[PDB]
């Protein structure tokens, strides 16, 4: 009945090591609206994360964009961590620069 | 449909955590331009695109007053819905509303919209005639009778055919540099071996506006509908959108695959191969 | 510009 979030993790621009970019976590297809989303750098929570205003699709499911400025490197790991009523535990999705 | 204007309200009860939150956003096409959040330190209707900023105090005050009156009404509607569904005052529930107008290239009304949901399920909708209602269940039939008696559809029709279209046209003029500009997708194909026997071909579309796009993979000119992984179109955060479509292909057969891209900003559809 | 009726419709 309740709907679990789909999660995409990706950059605004094609990733180029050492160049400033934006890390995005797009959560969509969920209901109800309350959702907890963190962006992580090597497992730790990034503090400066903004998000879009709550809106919804034609099927009434919600969507939100969370984002932060980042400068990717070869070694740094980025992830989005999401909790919602529908999840027994937080789901962690790693940024893959090819997706 | 050349352009649309939509307002979306979400009203969310939260027993024990104060009054239901009310969040409203307005869009022209795929561009947000206002929002309101009853939880903000100072709730008002606030600009979210530069072309709306020029509207004067009377505009912002009037929209603010509307959103405040609307937050109060949707709080009462949450209370009513609880009675209509025999539900307890202890659970959290959500009402959503969408309404707006679509105009063609010449700016005349193509069609109007006003639909409501309760807990993510269709509740009642104004029909395309802008005169009658479709109710999803016996609770919404109660509302339907009330709205029929009060001639509510007539009030929506007058808005949808009048102010909605006139203000949409105003916004499209004020925001013409962006609202009336399609940005075509930047496209390419990437190739990702998975084993000695298979590889993924991924067809990318980046930096496009508006969001509507079609990406399709053909093998020997036949659409691979059942075998294509398509991701949901996603915002880049700079107004534009991104999408990809991927197929797993036998090694040595990559050249039998073509990606086809349709978007309003393209003079003609694109065909890519790896 | 949002829909702003005299009386906002109740369920």
């Amino acid at each position: 009945i309740q709907r679990t979030p789909k999660i995409q993790v990706y950059s605004r621009h094609p990733a180029e090591n050492g160049k400033s970019n934006f890390l995005n976590c797009y959560v969509s297809g969920f209901h109800p609206s309350d959702i907890e989303v963190d962006l992580l750098k090597n497992g730790e929570r990034i503090e400066k994360v903004e998000h879009s205003d709550l809106s919804f699709s034609k099927d009434w499911s919600f969507y939100l964009l969370y984002y932060t400025e980042f400068t990717p490197t070869e070694k740094d790991e980025y992830a989005c961590r999401v909790n919602h009523v529908t999840l027994s535990q937080p789901k962690i999705v790693k940024w893959d620069r090819d997706m | 449909g050349s352009h649309s204007m939509r307002y979306f309200y979400t009203a969310m009860s939260r027993p024990g955590r104060g009054e239901p939150r009310f969040i409203a956003v307005g869009y022209v096409d795929d561009t947000q331009f206002v929002r309101f959040d009853s939880d903000a330190a100072s709730p008002r209707m606030a600009p979210r695109a530069p072309w709306i900023e020029q509207e004067g105090p009377e505009y912002w005050d009037g929209e603010t007053r509307n959103m405040k009156a609307s937050a109060q009404t949707y709080r009462e509607n949450l209370r009513i819905a609880l009675r209509y569904y025999n539900q307890s005052e202890a659970g959290s529930h959500i009402i959503q509303v969408m309404y707006g107008c679509d105009v063609g290239p010449d700016g005349r009304l193509l069609r109007g919209h006003d639909q409501s949901a309760y807990d993510g399920k269709d509740y009642i909708a104004l029909n395309e005639d802008l005169s009658s209602w479709t109710a999803a269940d016996t609770a919404a039939q109660i509302i339907q009778r009330k709205w029929e008696a009060a001639r509510v559809a007539e009030q929506l029709r007058a808005y949808l055919e009048g102010l909605c279209v006139e203000w949409l046209r105003r916004y499209l003029e004020n925001g013409k540099e962006t609202l009336q500009r399609a940005d075509p997708p930047k496209t390419h194909v990437t190739h990702h071996p998975i084993s000695d026997h298979e590889a993924t071909l991924r067809c990318w579309a980046l930096g496009f506006y508006p969001a509507e796009i079609t990406l399709t993979w053909q093998r020997d000119g036949e659409d691979q509908t059942q075998d294509t992984e398509l991701v949901e179109t996603r915002p880049a955060g700079d107004r534009t959108f991104q999408k990809w479509a991927a197929v797993v292909v036998p090694s040595g057969e990559e050249q039998r695959y073509t990606c086809h891209v349709q978007h309003e900003g393209l003079p003609k559809p694109l065909t890519l191969r790896w | 510009k949002g829909f702003n009726p005299e009386v906002i419709p109740m369920f």
